[PDB]
């Protein structure tokens, strides 16, 4: 019953600059036989995770030497010298020494960038879909950073909680973020209303988009 | 007695072929990329066989993180002297285990506690593929199969040091297994000489293991824990079931029971299981005795038996006996002694390894020897 | 209660007949490695007490290597 | 050669007994509360027998009033390094008793000093309900009490180890004995076969103690200090003190000398306490050299013997042998050797525990055979 | 000077005559004990040098205790 | 079998020798004046004989050095832990020394590292005025020397411990020589009883040393390393070379065979150094397996020999034999077995150490009866 | 290519005939000697940690010499 | 040859309050089993010792929990937490590591109380013990505390040495002492002298009861 | 290879007074039993070596109790407690424990006294040197101390290098040395120049002795 955590579980990076991830132990992870088995993992999205480090201190065949592990006790790190584009993926901390062993939450790692505030776009249902007697309300907020934004859905200027949905995608390669937040209604619901908001909340400043229907 | 009949076999025999295959240029590569990244591991060798190995102790790390960082500074600083400490805990298991290699040309049985820990042995029993009846059976007595295991010095090449364990794996268990002890049996005439003794080589253990019965004439070669016989194969014969019938009938044609024969008439004792059988010939005295009581029992001159329920020593001349104090039933069978029914001057008073066929050729050899110069006079 | 004895005056022997077998039967071979380190020794010319007793302790390591060498 | 005549018998017996009473539910508390507040003491165990009882360490007080109420539970700071150093030794004489059983099976002979120190074994003999004299020997030789002694491991229970010593106490002492040594006699004939050898088998110990001789027919059981044979009677026979005439007369009709026949033409050399036997045979060399001067003497193919005055070394073909450096009158007893008064093809050459008896009556049935085959031809 | 031997030619022996004897012929047992200490069990954390000195010295002892809990 | 014939002698003579010189009342002093400067020397002792002396470890400079002036002071402080360390390091080496002693009598066997280092060893071997041939010897098996080594403790006289260490000087080496193994051959008639048994006796090694053959009947007493038969000469026997015609013409009339005869119907293996011997006998299972394809061949009920090239073990009824894996040419040579030149009825069933011109003499006379006992009739 | 073995099935014997000889023929002795220091103990009422630990050291080591003044 | 001291001799208590006493041995108490052997013991006026404290710190069977031991290397100390009325007794240290034991001198337990001057009499021979050819003058020191006192006689101004015989009784449950001071002479002095004369030194003043016979 | 420094290299010393030299080695002395091997030895003029300290401390059989040696590490000292006469000798450090030894550099032992100025004379070639083809001019330096001395040849103020021997006897009774300052000249070269003249600087002052042959 080993907690394993992870510190940070968002780091931001620049290509070139180091980085470093730090991993903490519940308990003590020196095994009976003089060594500490922590292992660090490398994994990219759609793809199984591949070990970088194996006690502590040993490389993995394969990686180039810009990686390194340290650490003792309770307390342990990973390392990367020069941040390269190929490095961008989820790195994870693993104890060995007790069984079965134990992951860490697992680290993301993004690209730094500068502040970009984003773009707001407001889509009403279509007439199609409102014969398909449901209305969906879909606001997009394009090419921000960083990844942190609040989008609160008023609806006559009622706050809604539930009904909305928000998706993001990965880092693009201008280093940035998009958001679709889709609010679902029904259609006589939907004919029930007349203001339709959208109201975002970044590094920007507080920028609401509407329109009326009905 | 019995024994000389045993054949030779080479008892380290499989711990050498894992050291011979331990002796290539990749070999000791291959065990150290298999364990590079942990404790234990099964590595296939060259040979095609599978074995388990443990990487028990890393002295390298040890020294080469802890060790060779304080020594090299520049300057011989120290700053703790619990470093020297910690070395020689460390150290103290290489330096054991080094140290009894070098008494018994690197072949050191019992299997040391220092050599191989019991947690480990616990953990190389509890991993390997056989019934679990007979990993209880070694898990219980694990000393038991540590008496009968051994050790083989491999090698100690690029860094790292390994050796073989050969421990006994148990095929045969939870079977019938009984002893039998026999003592001397001779004639109690009047007369000083002229003595005719008789004997039953036939000493040791029997365990019927498949159709046919096991028999370890030596009884240090077995070791006994109140239920179960430890004992080893190779130091065995194979005898059919008909040796059984040697115990009622000693004359029965369905096997041959090997016997001695001597003119030696002398006095001594065998300790049993459950009491003990007191050969008394001649003038010799003859006790069995209790702590409490005293002197309770005298014998008469023949082949006796008394249990252990009220006896608890025996002195037979000026040799004493303790008896042994285990529990359990005994029985006394009754019978004439065999030896009367042979008659002096005709029989053989020098046989070692003879039987009752054997005994009886001679014998129906010298009685025609004897009729057949008689007639023709 | 679970272990007899039989004495046969006839052929004076006795039997004690109430035993379980445990025959060996087989050989399990297994292999325990100790992994070491090459040492090439320090020159300090420093006779500090503690450096004296880890070089005289390194000297019984170094000999006990040496000592392993005795193979076959 | 005699040996296999002793009978078996339990060296640990004793100890068994005390082991199987040390397991009772109480008698690990009866131990406990008797020792309570002293060292040593001695319990009357249920069944009535007593035993002396020694407490030679106790790591409990070290540990629970020093250590544990240090260590417990998170903050575990050891300012003074010394206490582990210190653990170390109260800790040592716990470990190597620990190591020696767990090779030994439980037995462990002789009793080593980490066992039992020589101060509270030299305790335990003046504290002995025995003989002075029994006690001023056991006080001068403690080095051979302790290689006769066994130790034996009981029990673990509540919170005490008690393992078991079993000394020897000698009742046997200061009592004229002697050492026989015999050598092949065999005939000198040309050919190389068709040779006779006769030699006694009664060879070893000979110890007078009550009324009869005690007879130890192994030279390895008994141990040997100048004056003294320390032995162990449960190795041993008993024979009339006529088993003496056969050293004389061996034809004597109060004793029948035990012997063995043999076609063995083999040379070899036996050395005695101020000297040495020689059996010289066929072509081998057989020398006796000085180291001062060289050789010193030759031997002419027979059963010889030499005083150890002035020879130093003996060498028959290629074996070398000391001679023993000891003091002390050697006598030569001259008289023709007994092989010769047999003729051949009438002596039975296959004897290995027979007697002059045993040879003389088979002789006597063949002679007889000789005569009665002619008296009718 | 004070043993001496002889040696008969007719049946090839030797007799050393100079000896005293001291037999065997009986036993005398006697208990030796130890008065131990259950430890379960110490929860000292940190890997200190001595800290983690003292709890391998204790994991020793234990060990030791548990190496002769067996033993019949 | 053979092995009783040997006779005795004292093993470590030498060095009690050297003890017994030791124990004069100066030559301690003697001894402490060579080595009153430096750590070796060559002593002339009182009987005229020189000797090595070593003053390996001086803890009479160490104690009243670095010990003694630091515990007096009037103020019993230490300051430093350090020095209790280096106490029970120089300690060590004393302490390890008596447990050895402590336990043995004085005589141990192989010489332990504590006892006396390679290093110490090695030197020693350097220096003896022996052929370099043999200095290599030594050097390259310093543990052979080590089991054929003892050690001996002498004298603890006025402020010196010594004591005798015992080395073995090869004088007979790179020699022709061979070992012998045996295994019963019997008759394999239908009949169940009636069986005829015989087995060769000389089995051992056999090494050619100086016109004759030194013959060692224990394996055990033989040590080999891959090319050497590490032998002691004074457990031998010497016989003349015409014994190596015994195990291709064992009827040759130059030298008489001694073999045994039994009617001991028993079925057996027996391992040699490049294959197995097995005799069969009876119902008897008899197979030689290979570990990768399994079973591959049956025994035909007689004596067999199987090269270990293909085959990796045997099993014969529950033995379970382990083959050699050692490479080198074997040669199977044919010839009908010798027991089937006999006839039963007539051949003596009962000998031990007899011989071909023993049994066949025996069966003449037996001969000479049966014919003339029919002549007259 | 060094050892050759022969099995002769007339007498059911084998004999290996590839070893070379190593025959002991005589013995070497030497001595070993080690300087001691006879020590008549400190009186010292002090009860320090590191001075009972070296007392108790000093009594193992002459509780040694005394178990080795045990000669034969 | 081991010396055992105690400490006080003479231990004046108050019930309900703690007691403790000292021991020190000349000698360390360490037996090379590594336990301390050292018992206490408690003795009631007429009764034999009983054993209360073994091994230092271990209590006999029924001994009250009250009591204490504790001590290392050469001092040691028996500890009363609440003094009770049966408590009033005479203690003893007794060292047994060392073969055969030894005890300390003893210490008395008595009742702690105000101080009391004493009251004086004088008495002087009767006219019977005078036919007798005996005198004897009885000097009475009633009901005082502590019990240390001073007693001088005095005949014709003449301090008297030897001849003087001093009884003390226990405590009695008023915590007070007394004591009787006898003068032996023979007749013939007696009648040779006038002036006769006991002082009293306590902790009151210097007192004098005088009388003249002759 | 092994050095071993000896200091001073000339030691004058007082009789009655102590007198000490000191001996560095290059490495750890030291040896693998727990010895130290490094001896004194003295050597008087025409005799063979004599060993007296061994073992650093230990003095030989027929040593003077005055003489003892110390020392630890690299650093050891020859102690004399009382200077007599016949400790005017040489005196070698030796170290034994590395095979095969090794001596300093020597240290001559000499009486300290008061400091003499020499007497100067100047000898002339002879006329039968003369016949003989050479010349030899001798310059006599009587009854000085200390010994250090300059000597200087002038042949017509021209100073001379190489032609000149020096010759120096031990120290006399009187504490004192000489000197003979041998200057060789084919008589060619002699009969070619006037004036010769020995210059000698010691603890007087700078004096020159001179003639005119020719």
């Amino acid at each position: 019953v080993k907690g394993m955590t992870q510190s940070p579980l968002f780091l931001p990076v620049t290509l070139g600059q180091p980085a470093s991830i730090s991993c903490r132990s519940s308990q003590s992870l020196v095994h009976s036989d003089g060594n500490i088995y922590l292992s660090w993992f490398q994994q990219r999205p759609g793809q199984s995770p591949r070990r970088l480090i194996y006690k502590v201190f040993d490389r993995d065949s394969g990686v180039p030497d810009r990686f390194s592990g340290s650490g003792s006790g309770t307390d342990f790190t990973l390392k990367i010298s020069r941040v390269e584009a190929e490095d961008v993926a989820h790195y994870y901390c693993m104890q060995a020494t007790h069984w079965p062993g134990t992951f860490g939450g697992g680290t993301k790692l993004t690209v730094l960038r500068t502040v970009a505030a984003p773009s707001v776009f407001l889509f009403p249902p279509s007439s199609e879909e409102l014969q398909a007697n449901k209305a969906t309300l879909v606001c997009l907020i394009s090419d921000f950073y960083p990844g942190a934004v609040t989008v609160a859905w008023k609806a006559d200027s009622s706050p809604s909680k539930a009904g909305v949905e928000t998706t993001t995608p990965s880092k693009q390669s201008n280093n940035k973020y998009s958001l679709s937040s889709v609010l679902s209604l029904t259609p006589e619901q939907w004919k029930s209303h007349r203001s339709y908001s959208c109201q975002v909340t970044h590094e920007g400043s507080t920028v609401e988009k509407t329109f009326a229907p009905t | 007695f019995l024994g000389f009949l045993l054949g030779v076999g080479s008892a380290i025999a499989s711990g050498v072929a894992v050291c011979k295959v331990l002796h290539l240029e990749g070999e000791v590569n291959k065990i150290k990329s298999a364990l590079l990244s942990t404790n234990k591991a099964v590595v296939s060798l060259s040979n095609g066989v599978s074995v388990l190995t443990f990487k028990v102790l890393d002295l390298k790390n040890y020294i080469d993180k802890q060790l060779l960082p304080i020594l090299n500074k520049q300057s011989c600083s120290i700053s703790n002297i619990e470093t020297v400490i910690e070395f020689q805990q460390k150290n103290n298991r290489l330096l054991e285990i080094t140290r009894e290699f070098s008494v018994n040309a690197g072949v050191t049985t019992p299997v040391s506690t220092y050599m191989l820990t019991n947690s480990e042995l616990l953990s190389l029993i509890n991993d390997m593929p056989i019934t679990n009846d007979q990993k209880k059976l070694m898990s219980n007595n694990v000393q038991i199969v540590r008496q009968q295991s051994y050790s083989i010095m491999c090698i100690i090449k690029e860094e790292v040091l390994a050796y073989v364990v050969q421990l006994p794996l148990y095929g045969v268990i939870d079977t019938p297994c009984w002893k039998l002890h026999t003592s001397p049996l001779c004639t109690t005439n009047t007369k000083e000489g002229s003595n005719i003794c008789l004997t039953r080589t036939d000493r040791g253990w029997y365990c019927d293991n498949a159709g046919s019965v096991s028999f370890f004439p030596q009884a240090e070669t077995c070791k006994v824990q109140s239920n179960r016989v430890f004992c080893d194969t190779m130091n065995s014969l194979t005898l059919p079931s008909e040796v059984n019938l040697c115990n009622v009938d000693i004359f029965n044609p369905k096997y041959d029971c090997k016997i001695m024969t001597s003119k030696t008439d002398v006095s001594s004792s065998v300790i049993t299981s459950l009491g003990a059988i007191v050969s008394c010939y001649g003038k010799t005295k003859c006790t069995a005795s209790n702590k409490n009581r005293g002197i309770i029992k005298t014998f008469s001159n023949g082949c006796d038996y008394v249990s252990n329920k009220g006896v608890d020593t025996v002195s037979v001349g000026n040799t004493l006996y303790y008896v042994n104090k285990q529990e359990g039933k005994s029985l006394y069978v009754k019978g004439e002694p065999i030896i009367n029914f042979y008659d002096p001057l005709v029989f053989p008073s020098d046989e070692f390894d003879a039987s009752i066929s054997q005994v009886n050729e001679k014998i129906n050899q010298s009685l025609a020897f004897i009729r057949k110069s008689d007639e023709l006079l | 209660q679970n272990i007899t004895e039989e004495f046969y005056q006839s052929t004076c022997s006795a039997v004690s007949k109430g035993y379980l077998s445990a025959l060996r039967t087989g050989w399990y071979t297994s292999v325990i490695t100790i992994e070491l380190s090459n040492i090439k020794e320090n020159k300090c010319n420093g006779t500090d007490a503690k450096v004296k007793l880890i070089k005289q302790e390194l000297d019984k390591y170094k000999n006990a290597v040496t000592e392993l060498q005795l193979l076959m």
